[PDB]
């Protein structure tokens, strides 16, 4: 019951997918061919969650794959954990978004939205009880942004109760790995502020600087990321889909994390983050993680919490614990740290606890913070965009798609509002 | 020939069961099939039986998420429970009142009923209801209100007493646990009889101090609470020099319509290690009982004044130790009563001893000494979420959640507003009269 | 008052106010009716009227009008929560705390009783037209002084009637109200006496006029029609046809007793006075041998007595009820 829909858009989103159903997979002990090897029932007294139990005892990921461009698409079905993907699942398109927004949500995207909603619509109706949306994508990249923001729109048109989940991958502040990414960046968090529950920010240079430091790799490939990610949102799941003493599910941390109906961007965080070496040299308790998950060099967001305040918090554990020993953390922890957390929300930490760790590990949690220090990304996102608007440069390649400038006049309007308001509750009183 | 049903409504209901229902089977030597291989009958009043020697309890398990229910489908105690009775919905309010008790609960509230009506109906001499609900948790607080809504309306004049998870004043798990306990103790203001303020923070700290283990899961929180309920039922279920029954409860300890909120307590909780070295004199647990350290609820009892008092005693127990324990009690000045109530106890001796369910943390007591005090220090912590609960409504925070699932934020105004009532009523009842 | 309260005051009040003024109540009340209460009280004395016009005038020569005094010196109206608030700061501040239950009514001829129900103290105060400034002023004349008052009165050998005559008391009015109504306007910064002056008026009124005339009489102070129903019913209290004249002239103690205690505040030891009990301002040494008063509470506002002294004169002053004038009023 409550089952869940996936939706990859956009290469990054589609990476990030392949990963993390390797690490589903890994999770109930799934075979790469798709069926269950596994040796735990509780694997399967909820495997509906995520997966379809196919004829002859198979299992298949509620995954819908979408891009515009084949290559990823045909890299994923040639590597492992690709041959249990359903392979009527694989939309693709042949003119590509060409890092283009425009393209993705107006004009190359409008021919196969209605493919993949209607694959969205049979997945829907085979489910029992459907749960909500969760949608792995980027904010640069045109197919990701465009597509994405596209199928959001749709989905909350033919589907305004269920609760919507997003992975967007924020552009870095100091590097940028494209040119136009403002004009994405604008114009994917215009829809997505107007039509999303929630909204998962995520930074590459963070994780490069955890790859880094905290892990203590000097390589860090795309593999380990995309695993970093995975891992945070199999921490985010596995509170419904494994049982609990204090059990939770999307529409809890829904409500719990979101006080206004705009104010929905949550940065994440992980814990345990150890060396190969510098492991048996910690202790592994409840305290160790807790410290561990509140400062700056262990956000997955590029932007340092003091800066601001947490509106809210929630924590999700795994594996066996004393509940006793996380609520006495939480307490100092939001003691010591009074100028840190919002006056006018008392006791602002959600608390959840599952039983089983994350396979390899005593005992993990994951972090989740609504905070006003966010709003600095979008104030610097929003002054890149004004200052490539005040030249109007590149401004040809989405005029001629239909979009015109006052599309970019309201949007950057509605993200300087939407700022307006985190800097109004953060400093009230 | 006295029944009792339970109504176990959200997770922290249902495994308190848990841990009930464990407990009694092993009271009345009840293996977990319902078969068994001073006592008379004694576990009629709670357990049903079948034509063969199999035995059910007369429990009703509600949720809407199926997870904790499905636990308990798979634990040990799943040949146990009456299938049919095991309600589970579909999604869960999600910490929501509004989901809880407008669009959600209101899909299976008929069910639940209707499998209250048959329990009650194959029963004869049926006593009460015993709800077991948090107060924090969406289900818990809007479910908990619909269904005492719904008994009342059915059931005019029995018995109806919870056992409400009061939030603590600095862990809560939860983040919109003010709207829930307000919301829920508006609605239930005007049907439960007496409830039962029961806090999480206490229970840690007691097992800390007392017990002596530092990392409690919340089995051993649900133990306590387990040997509370036993304390209380004990007189029904078993032979006692003299016994009480609920209507005995509601009419001692609820002096107004409304102030009906008593704090459980309990003594003596002392480690195996620990069990010698004291002889536990039935003095000496009164006074553990009277300790502001012991209370089940982080209040300072000194605070305010004990409008009433009921200890249930069981185990080898003489009245005259009781009653000289209790004079010493009314002798101290620190444990000052209203004036206008002299007499400030009701007693209870049951012969039977609390027994220990193996793999525990307690030890093999002969005497035991439960106490259920309504008191005047309890108003101070309604205070404490008024003051939050303003907060969070001063900037309409979450507001949209309710709103758009069922409810106006008149109705936030007018809970405020009883909220503001029942302190007022309080603050009046704690004065002194004069003349 | 709840004796004298007419059990059909709301019928008759409909009629009258739907009839536009002209109707004269006919007040049925609880049987049997208080007759000896009534008969010491169905006289209206005129010995401080041109105070009392006096003191109204003040206020309508600085405000123009009653509606404006009250809303400039008043402050907001209170909300229940912001009335918890101030009187649980009150008791805080007063040390009794958790004695005095607290109400909260709209079905009051006045703004607060202090009342005895369940053989307890009860502070019964009015929401309607509870406000900032004035709310403080209420809980230093019921707590501040009726409360205290009671309290140390039931450890004086006089607590009871026997022990009044005993130890041969004069009543306890004037002096008690007088007290009272002085400490209601304490700390305020235009300590007028307006509820006193006007009660006052209305009753020298009411002796004279009936129902209708009283009403269309206090037009020229007040134009309010509920404000104006209240002070006629508090003149009229026990009249059954009011279309007659006739009062109950108990509410004229207010204004007397403020103007004796002023007269003779050089003379007066109020922390005394207030440490004795129930007893009238000319018993004080007659008293003062045979008080206890080892436990006896005195207000939080006359600790600092030089200062309570300085209020009194400020109050006197705001008035116009100066030395001079007092003298010649009373010249004991
Ligand atoms: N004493 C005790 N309390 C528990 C236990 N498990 C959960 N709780 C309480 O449950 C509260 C969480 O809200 P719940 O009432 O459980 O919510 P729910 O029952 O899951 O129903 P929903 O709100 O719809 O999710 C916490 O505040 C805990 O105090 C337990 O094992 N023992
Ligand atoms: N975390 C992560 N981000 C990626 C990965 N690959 C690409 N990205 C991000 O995705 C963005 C490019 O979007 P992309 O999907 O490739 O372009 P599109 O085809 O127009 O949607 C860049 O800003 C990258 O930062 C990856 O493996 N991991
Ligand atoms: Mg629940
Ligand atoms: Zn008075």
């Amino acid at each position: 019951m409550r089952e869940i829909v996936h939706i990859q858009a956009g290469q990054c989103g589609n990476q990030i997918g392949a990963k993390f159903w390797e690490v589903i997979s890994d999770e109930h002990g799934i075979d790469p061919s798709g069926n269950y090897v596994g040796d735990s029932d509780l694997q399967l007294e909820r495997i509906s969650v995520y997966y379809n139990e196919a004829s002859s005892h198979k299992y298949v990921p509620r995954a819908i794959l979408v891009d515009l461009e084949p290559g990823t698409m045909d890299s994923v079905r040639s590597g492992a954990f690709g041959h249990l993907f359903r392979p009527d699942n694989f939309i693709f398109g042949q003119s590509g978004a060409g890092n283009n927004w425009a393209k993705g949500h107006y004009t190359e995207g409008a021919e196969l939205v209605d493919s993949v909603l209607d694959v969205v619509r049979k997945e829907c109706e085979n489910c029992d009880c459907l749960q909500g949306f969760q949608l792995t994508h980027s904010l640069g990249g045109g197919t990701g942004s465009g597509m994405g923001t596209l199928l959001i729109s749709k989905v909350r048109e033919e589907y305004p109760d269920r609760i919507m989940n997003t992975f967007s991958v924020v552009p870095s502040p100091k590097v940028s790995d494209t040119v136009v990414e403002p004009y994405n960046a604008t114009l994917s968090i215009h829809q997505l502020v107007e039509n999303t529950d929630e909204t998962y920010c995520i930074d590459n240079e963070a994780l490069y600087d955890i790859c880094f430091r905290t892990l203590k790799l000097a390589t860090p490939t795309y593999g380990d990321l995309n695993h970093l990610v995975s891992a945070t949102m199999s921490g985010v799941t596995t509170s419904l889909r494994f049982p609990g003493q204090l059990n939770a599910d999307l529409r809890k941390l829904a409500v719990n994390m979101v006080p206004f109906p705009r104010l929905h961007f949550f940065m994440p965080g992980f814990a345990p983050l150890t060396a190969r070496g510098s492991q048996q040299y910690r202790a592994l308790t409840v305290p160790e993680l807790t410290q561990q998950m509140f400062d700056a060099k262990n956000m997955m967001a590029a932007c340092d919490p003091r800066h601001g305040r947490y509106l809210t918090v929630a924590t999700v554990f795994r594996g066996r614990m004393s509940m006793k020993e996380v609520d006495e953390q939480m307490l100092a922890i939001q003691s010591k740290n009074s100028s840190y957390f919002v006056e006018w929300i008392p006791n602002n930490v959600k608390v959840a606890v599952c039983d089983i760790p994350p396979r390899g590990l005593k005992m993990s949690s994951t972090f989740i913070g609504n905070s006003t220090a966010i709003q600095e990304l979008f104030k610097r996102i929003s002054e890149q965009f004004t200052a490539m608007f005040r030249r109007k440069a590149f401004l040809h390649w989405y005029t001629g798609e239909g979009m015109d400038e006052m599309e970019f006049t309201e949007a950057e309007s509605n993200m300087n509002d939407l700022v307006s308001e985190y800097q109004q509750y953060q400093d009230a009183t | 020939m006295r029944e009792c049903i339970s109504i176990h409504v959200g997770q922290a209901g249902v495994q308190i069961g848990n841990a009930c229902w464990e407990l009694y089977c092993l009271e009345h030597g009840i293996q977990p099939d319902g078969q068994m291989p001073h006592h008379h009958d004694s576990f009629n009043t709670f357990f049903s039986e079948t034509g063969a020697g199999k035995h059910v309890p007369r429990a009703v398990f509600v949720d809407l998420e199926p997870t904790v229910i499905d636990e308990v489908r798979t634990g040990t105690y799943r040949q146990l429970f009456h299938p049919e009775q095991l309600i589970t919905g579909k999604e869960d309010a999600a910490n929501n009142y509004a989901r809880g008790h407008y669009t959600i609960g209101k899909e299976i509230i008929d069910l639940v009923l209707d499998r209250i009506r048959k329990l009650a109906d194959q029963c004869t001499g049926l006593q009460g209801f015993l709800v077991f609900h948090s107060f924090g948790g969406g289900t818990g607080s809007g479910f908990t209100s619909l269904l005492m809504e719904r008994l009342s309306v059915d059931y005019g004049k029995k018995s109806k007493l919870e056992f409400s998870i009061y939030p603590a004043p600095q862990v809560s798990t939860a983040v919109v646990e003010p709207y829930n306990s307000i919301l829920t103790t508006h609605t239930t203001l005007e049907h439960s009889d007496c409830a039962f303020m029961v806090d999480n923070e206490a229970i840690y700290d007691i097992c800390r101090r007392n017990l002596d283990i530092e990392r409690p899961t919340y089995t051993n929180l649900n133990r306590l609470i387990s040997q509370i309920v036993s304390s209380i039922t004990a007189s029904l279920r078993f032979d006692g020099a003299l016994n009480v029954d609920l209507t005995e409860f509601q009419t001692n300890l609820v002096p107004y319509p409304r102030i009906h909120f008593p704090l459980a307590t309990y003594a003596p909780v002392i480690s195996a290690e620990k069990a010698y070295h004291e002889q536990l004199s039935v003095a000496e647990i009164t006074n553990a009982c009277f300790e502001p350290a012991n209370q089940m609820v982080k209040c300072d009892p000194r605070h305010g004044k004990y409008m009433a008092c009921c200890l249930l005693y069981r185990g080898d127990v003489v009245p005259k130790d009781v009653n000289a324990a209790i004079a010493t009690i009314k002798t101290k000045r620190s444990i000052q009563f209203v004036d206008w109530c002299p007499t400030g106890f009701k007693v209870g001796i049951n012969y039977q001893p609390p027994t220990v369910v193996p793999g525990g943390d307690l030890a093999k007591v002969q005497r035991a000494v439960c106490m259920l005090s309504n008191t005047t220090a309890i108003a101070e912590a309604w205070a404490r979420l008024d003051h939050k609960f303003d907060l969070m409504y001063a900037k309409r925070a979450f507001v949209h959640w309710y709103v758009g699932e069922g409810m106006e934020e008149g109705e936030f105004s007018e809970a405020r507003e009883d909220m503001a009532a029942l302190e007022k009523d309080y603050e009046e009842v704690g004065v002194d009269s004069v003349e | 008052l709840v004796a004298l309260r007419p059990t059909n005051m709301d019928r008759e009040r409909d009629k009258f106010f739907q009839s536009h003024y002209t109707y004269n109540p006919q007040f049925e009340y609880q049987e049997p009716m208080p007759t000896a209460v009534l008969e010491k009280y169905c006289e209206a004395s005129g010995q401080f009227i041109h105070q009392a016009v006096g003191i109204i005038e003040a206020v309508l020569e600085k405000f123009g009008t009653y509606e404006h005094f009250e809303a400039a010196t008043g402050g907001q109206l209170l909300t229940k929560c912001q009335i918890w608030s101030i009187v649980r700061k009150y008791m805080q501040k007063e040390g009794c705390a958790g004695e005095v239950v607290v109400q909260l009514s709209e079905d009051l001829l006045s703004q607060a009783v202090m009342m005895v129900e369940n053989s307890r103290p009860t502070l019964a105060i009015n929401l309607t037209g509870a406000r900032q400034y004035w709310l403080e002023g209420m809980l230093r004349h019921q707590i501040g002084t009726h409360y205290l008052r009671g309290v140390n009165n039931a450890r004086q050998p006089w607590h009871n009637a026997e022990g009044r005559l005993r130890y041969g008391l004069r009543p306890a009015n004037p002096t008690e109200e007088g007290l009272a109504s002085l400490h209601s306007v304490l700390f305020r910064k235009q300590p007028f006496l307006w509820r006193a002056a006007l009660l006052y008026y209305t009753i020298h009124r009411a002796a004279r006029m009936s129902f209708r005339q009283l009403f269309q009489d206090l037009e020229r102070y007040v134009q309010d029609a509920d404000v104006r129903w209240e002070y006629c019913v508090r003149a009229k209290r026990g009249q059954t046809d009011t279309s007659l004249p006739g009062c109950f002239s108990k509410d004229q103690v207010y204004l007397d007793g403020i103007v004796r205690i002023l007269r003779h505040r050089q003379t007066i030891d109020f922390p005394l006075l207030t440490s004795l009990g129930k007893v009238s301002y000319e018993d004080v040494d007659h008293l003062r041998p045979h008080g206890v008063l080892d436990n006896t509470r005195v207000p939080h506002f006359m600790q600092d007595l030089a200062r309570y002294r300085q209020q009194l004169e400020h109050i006197m002053a705001t008035n116009r009820l100066d030395e001079a004038e007092l003298g010649r009023l009373l010249p004991d």
